[PDB]
DNA sequence: CACAGTGATGCAAATCAAGTGTGAAGCCAGACAAAAACC
DNA sequence: GGTTTTTGTCTGGCTTCACACTTGATTTGCATCACTGTGTAAGACAGGCCAGAT
DNA sequence: TATCTGGCCTGTCTTA
């Protein structure tokens, strides 16, 4: 974004307050009207000149049962919590490493037909 | 800067335009509506579009709040694919085609469709037949078959010069009752029986055969098969139940010559005329039927068992092949009737009174009787004691007569005394035969004129349709100038118009009572017609079919209860099915397309893809 | 040995492949016609005379006691020495094949037209099962007449045969059948010379042994070069036969033999491989016990019979073969050619 | 160097479906000011 | 220039969403194969033959 | 007499 003349006031009076009053929250539908009060001709000289730096930053910036692998995973996953990108590989590291799966397998040969009627 | 259009404006540009009439309608909400903006602004759209009748806007968007997914389920979009006769190439056109403007694949992708088809083939449903049936395999999971059966085919062998595919009768049986379940099951209900009932249902199967002509060879590597195609076909005709003592018609075919239901069983490259390919390509499948006779199939329909006992009627074939299979001589012969032993002269002179004496069974007899020649007689003695059947039948038809082709014969007939009766040959006996194309070309005209017939090699189906009329006797009138033959014509065509709706329709007891009843009698009438006022032609002779038409059309219909519904037409309508799919909907090469189209003739067939397209109608 | 072009009349579509021809007193005569018999001709048997290379095939009738036997295809065939044919199996037109035998014989000659009698012989004992493509011979034994019949190939038996494969064949079990005709009854033999069953071998006959020549054995799919001699003895006792193998067979199956004179005969035809025909012909010289086959001079073949697939024939008798070939398709199926000796 | 198919095959490519918390994008609020078109 | 309308910026936190990997299994996309049909009647010109013309 | 154009016939050639 590019920053109008009037915006970086607001902004500059916006670090103002919350230098001043650190555990307050502002409300933003009555900080407008006093900001535009206070913008209601010395003064905005420096915001003004500020405001074309700002224009040449913009130019910078242009320029189904699961399978017996789930089944597995799922049952491992609280163990290595104890120890998810980084779980889901340490548990298709395990599963890889190990008669083991067929009793997983088998669950999911009772689950398959259920998911094909 | 004039205003834009409203739409073109960015998000931030069309609030600030609306924000005025915004702020307005929050007011509306909380006031009138609880401050649902949402719903408010939802409804008024929603009005706003039906208002300027723009409903199927509307109609879209309730179904995208409600949020439902729209598809098509495979078996559905087979459905679709075969019953408008889109070639999966074309259909693969569309579903791209839908599926990259709207986002969404409405239409399945043809491996799917592919996979649906499983169900509808032979081979996919289980059964078995108590007892087993003879010289037949139990494998339950046999689709498409080589039609030649391992036909031997070393270059020491007889030369094979046919390709052939088919399915196994029984397991195509199955295919045909598992895709009528449905139809079957509401049968029941509508005759308020048990859904679970599963007594010995009885099914009574139509069997059609056909040769066609002008079959191109494809090029590309092959047997050098001869130009033609064989067609063996069934239809399933009515299923009863046996509730008690009586017999409760559960199912009977509302179309029953509909290419619709005419199932495909074998698709043969041969000539009909070429004894040797047919006897070995159809031997299987009568073997097959023989041992169906003598089984029950026990079949799984609903989850509860069924048994069905199957009547087979072969029906479905013109005079021609009827002879060839039942060795009976060709149709020129003396011995003119298929359904009796009587003489071409004998059926001139007497006309009506004959009655149905041949069958499968007797020519079987007869042609052992020819072969051993018992009482060591001589060749005319032979042939005179059994009656022509000088050849050994191989396939077991019904004595009837298909309605097609006697209408067709019959007009052929009428097309010829129409001549005859232009040039007086009742008053003249003697005339040349340019004199006679004359008299062709003067009716051939005048069937223009007056009917809007245009003249053709051979006789149609909807040409008889449309020359047996009171109408066109009317226009042949005009060109005949003796009046007591006017008369004559008019009767004889008032006969046939009274004896034909007997022989054609499906239930003449209940749809042409006082016909049927009147048949004897009308038949007579019309025999004395042309044994008197038409001398000239029928004196000595009688055409096949005329004799079938006026001796056995009262007792077939007493035996069976109908003719047109056991005539080829059907199965003749099934040919166009032939020539459409050859092109259109097979792989276009001689190894692939016999059983190509097989397959999807089946699925055209089918009753289970047939019923979505009635979904409309519900 | 000179190739001849035949034209054909109009029924020129009888003539098939397995087709029989019998010769009675030099007039040759046809049997086997494609398709059931017609009321044009209803014995199916037809005088088949070439006159100035142009064939005539003229119906024949039988006699009153005479049986109308089917058209048959790859029967085995015989000549009986009074004179009269055998025939053994063989096709129907409806695909069966017959278990049955009959005799043709020549009733009455009155004006240069033949009667025949064709009377159907019963047969007990251990009848071969019905067959194609065998050979049947008559030996001569100790002034004794008998039967030999060999080979061939029939459809499963009845236990295993199923509708898929309903016309799968399978070659007979090599059993050795004399068959007596005076008596109607049969033996079998079985031998250990003979393993492998074999059809559309060639048959000589001389005195008391038969000569078993080239074939086709289906399970091994082989055309062997053996010669196979097949001796047969007629002692007041049961005959007895006995097999000897001789090497220098000839490699051959479907192949056509005529006789050229008494105790030399000609092979020609046939084929050596599925695709390769056999384009060589074969002497034989006969010796009382002594069998030579030579290699003689090849024949002026056409471009039509060197590139044909298939080619058949049968021998007319006189020393001269008729033979076929697939023709064109709209014309005429076959081109048909005579060869002399 | 005609050309748009004709259906089944089989291999590549996409997709699925589960676990949760990151950041990214759009949005609201009042008031005022860039740009970009017209008298 | 004066005037009219599109597009914003300023802030904190609201939600919704896509993404983060791995594994085995489905589901889609796509090229491949040898072959299809639409090309599909009548006139020009020569040379032999014999009757009626020269 | 002794030829002689013309139709007539068939059959091939060229394009469809
Ligand atoms: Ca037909
Ligand atoms: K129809
Ligand atoms: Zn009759």
């Amino acid at each position: 974004g590019k920053m109008s003349s009037y915006a970086f006031f607001v902004q500059t009076c916006r670090e103002e307050h919350k230098k001043k009053h650190p555990d307050a929250s502002v409300n933003f539908s009555e900080f407008s009207k006093k900001c535009s009060e206070r913008w209601k001709a010395k003064e905005k000289g420096k915001f003004e000149d500020m405001a074309k730096a700002d224009k040449a930053r913009y130019e910078r910036e242009m320029k189904r049962p699961p399978s017996a692998f789930f089944l597995f995973c799922s049952e491992y996953r609280p163990k290595i919590k104890g120890e998810i990108g980084d779980v889901a590989k340490k548990l298709g590291e395990m599963w890889n490493n190990t008669d083991d799966k067929q009793p997983y397998e088998k669950k999911a040969a009772k689950l398959k037909e259920k998911y094909e009627k | 800067r004039p205003r834009q259009h409203l739409l073109s404006l960015t998000r931030r540009a069309q609030k600030h335009r609306l924000r005025e009439l915004k702020i307005q309608v929050k007011e509306f909400a909380d006031k009138e509506e609880g401050g649902d903006v949402k719903a408010v602004c939802l409804t008024l759209f929603l009005l706003a579009l039906r208002a300027r009748n723009e409903h199927r806007q509307a109609d879209e968007l309730e179904a995208i709040m409600q949020g439902r997914g729209s598809g098509l389920q495979p078996a559905v979009c087979l459905a679709i694919r075969v019953n408008t006769f889109l070639s999966c190439s074309q259909y693969h056109k569309m579903y791209r085609t839908v599926k990259a403007i709207t986002g969404r694949q409405i239409f399945q992708p043809l491996h799917a469709l592919r996979n649906a088809e499983k169900v509808l083939l032979p081979g996919y449903h289980p059964f078995e037949w108590q007892p087993p049936l003879k010289n037949v395999s139990s494998r339950t999971d046999v689709g498409i078959i080589d039609g030649l059966s391992g036909l031997a085919s070393s270059v020491d062998e007889y030369p094979v010069d046919t390709i052939a595919k088919r399915f196994r009768y029984d397991s195509a049986l199955v295919s045909a009752l598992m895709d009528m379940e449905e139809d079957i099951l509401e049968g029941m209900r509508s005759q308020d029986l048990d859904d679970y009932l599963n007594g010995p249902f009885t099914v009574v199967v139509k069997e059609s055969c056909d040769g066609m002509g002008d079959v191109s060879e494809k090029h590309g590597s092959g047997p050098a098969v001869p130009e033609k195609a064989v067609r063996f076909s069934f239809t399933v005709m009515r299923i009863t139940i046996e509730h008690g003592s009586q017999n409760v018609k559960v199912f009977e075919e509302p179309k029953p010559n509909s290419e619709l239901c005419c199932k495909p069983l074998c698709l043969m490259l041969a000539d009909e005329s070429d004894h040797e390919t047919l006897t070995a390509i159809l031997s299987p499948l009568i073997a097959e039927r023989e041992a169906m006779k003598s089984s029950e199939l026990t079949l799984e329909m609903g989850g509860i068992p069924r048994t069905f006992k199957f009547i087979f009627r072969g029906t479905g074939y013109d005079e021609k092949l009827v002879r060839e299979v039942e060795g009976l001589e060709a149709s020129g012969s003396v011995y003119i009737c298929t359904l009796c032993d009587t003489t071409r002269l004998e059926a001139s002179q007497n006309l009506v009174f004959h009655s149905i004496t041949r069958s499968h069974a007797e020519n079987l007899q007869r042609y052992e009787v020819w072969r051993s020649n018992p009482y060591h007689e001589s060749v005319e003695e032979l042939r005179d004691r059994v009656k022509g059947v000088s050849a050994k039948p191989f396939i077991e038809t019904v004595p009837s007569i298909d309605a097609l082709h006697c209408d067709i014969g019959n007009a052929a007939e009428f097309y010829k005394i129409f001549q005859l009766e232009i040039g007086e040959v009742y008053k003249h006996p003697n005339a040349s035969k340019e004199e006679r194309k004359r008299w062709q070309a003067t009716l051939d005209k005048h069937l223009r004129k007056r009917m809007n017939l245009k003249p053709i090699m051979r006789m149609n189906g909807n040409f008889a349709r449309k020359l047996m009329t009171q109408e066109t006797v009317d226009a042949v009138c005009e060109l005949i100038p003796s009046e007591e033959r006017h008369e004559a014509l008019r009767e004889l065509m008032d006969l046939y118009l009274k004896m034909k709706p007997v022989w054609r329709s499906s239930c003449p007891a209940k749809e042409c009572p006082e016909s049927l009843c009147q048949y004897s009698f009308n038949s007579q009438r019309f025999a004395e017609l042309l044994s008197t006022k038409f001398k000239y032609r029928y004196e000595g002779k009688i055409t096949n079919y005329f004799h079938k038409t006026l001796a056995h059309v009262p007792e077939i219909i007493e035996r069976d209860g109908s003719i047109g519904a056991w005539a080829s037409e059907g199965n003749e309508s099934g040919n166009k099915l032939f020539r459409r799919f050859r092109k259109m909907n097979a792989r276009q090469s001689k190894c692939y397309e016999m059983e190509d189209v097989l397959k999807h003739h089946w699925l055209y067939t089918s009753k289970y893809l047939q019923k979505f397209m009635n979904a409309h109608n519900a | 040995v000179s190739l001849q072009m035949v034209t054909v009349g109009h029924n020129i579509a009888l003539i098939q492949p397995g087709f029989s021809l019998m010769n009675f007193d030099g007039q040759v005569f046809f049997f086997g016609q494609k398709g059931w018999p017609k009321r044009s001709c209803p014995t199916g048997v037809f005088h088949f005379d070439i006159k100035q290379n142009h064939l005539k095939l003229k119906p024949a009738i039988f006699s009153k006691d005479s049986c109308y036997l089917p058209p048959l295809r790859y029967p085995a065939t015989c000549s009986y020495k009074k004179h009269q044919y055998i025939i053994h199996g063989g096709k129907t037109p409806n695909n069966e094949l017959s278990d049955k035998i009959y005799i043709m014989s020549v009733a009455c000659k009155n004006n240069k037209k033949v009667t025949f009698r064709c009377t159907e012989k019963d047969l007990v004992g251990d009848v071969p099962e019905p067959r194609y493509g065998h050979s049947i011979d008559v030996v001569y034994s100790r002034g004794k007449s008998m039967g030999v019949l060999f080979g061939g190939r029939s459809y499963m038996p009845s236990t295993q045969r199923t509708t898929e494969k309903w016309n799968s064949v399978a070659d007979c079990l090599p059993h050795v059948f004399l068959i007596d005709f005076e008596f109607g009854c049969a033996t079998s033999y079985i031998l250990p010379e003979l393993q492998d069953g074999l059809s559309f071998h060639v048959s000589i006959a001389r005195n008391d042994t038969v000569y078993i020549l080239g074939g086709h054995s289906l399970a091994s799919n082989i055309r062997p070069a053996n010669l196979y001699r097949i001796r047969v003895d007629l002692p007041l006792g049961t005959p007895a036969v006995n097999c000897t193998v001789l090497p220098g067979g000839i490699s051959v199956s479907s192949a056509i033999l005529t006789q050229t004179n008494n105790d030399e005969f000609v092979i020609v035809g046939g084929y050596q491989l599925e695709n390769q025909k056999r384009m060589v012909c074969s002497l034989v010289s006969l010796g009382d016990n002594t069998i030579e086959i030579s290699e003689m001079e090849t024949p002026d073949w056409t471009s039509d019979i060197k590139h044909s697939k298939i080619w058949f024939g049968s021998n007319m008798g006189n020393g001269t073969i008729f033979l076929g070939i697939p023709g064109d398709n709209k014309s005429e199926a076959f081109y048909f050619y005579t060869l002399r000796c």
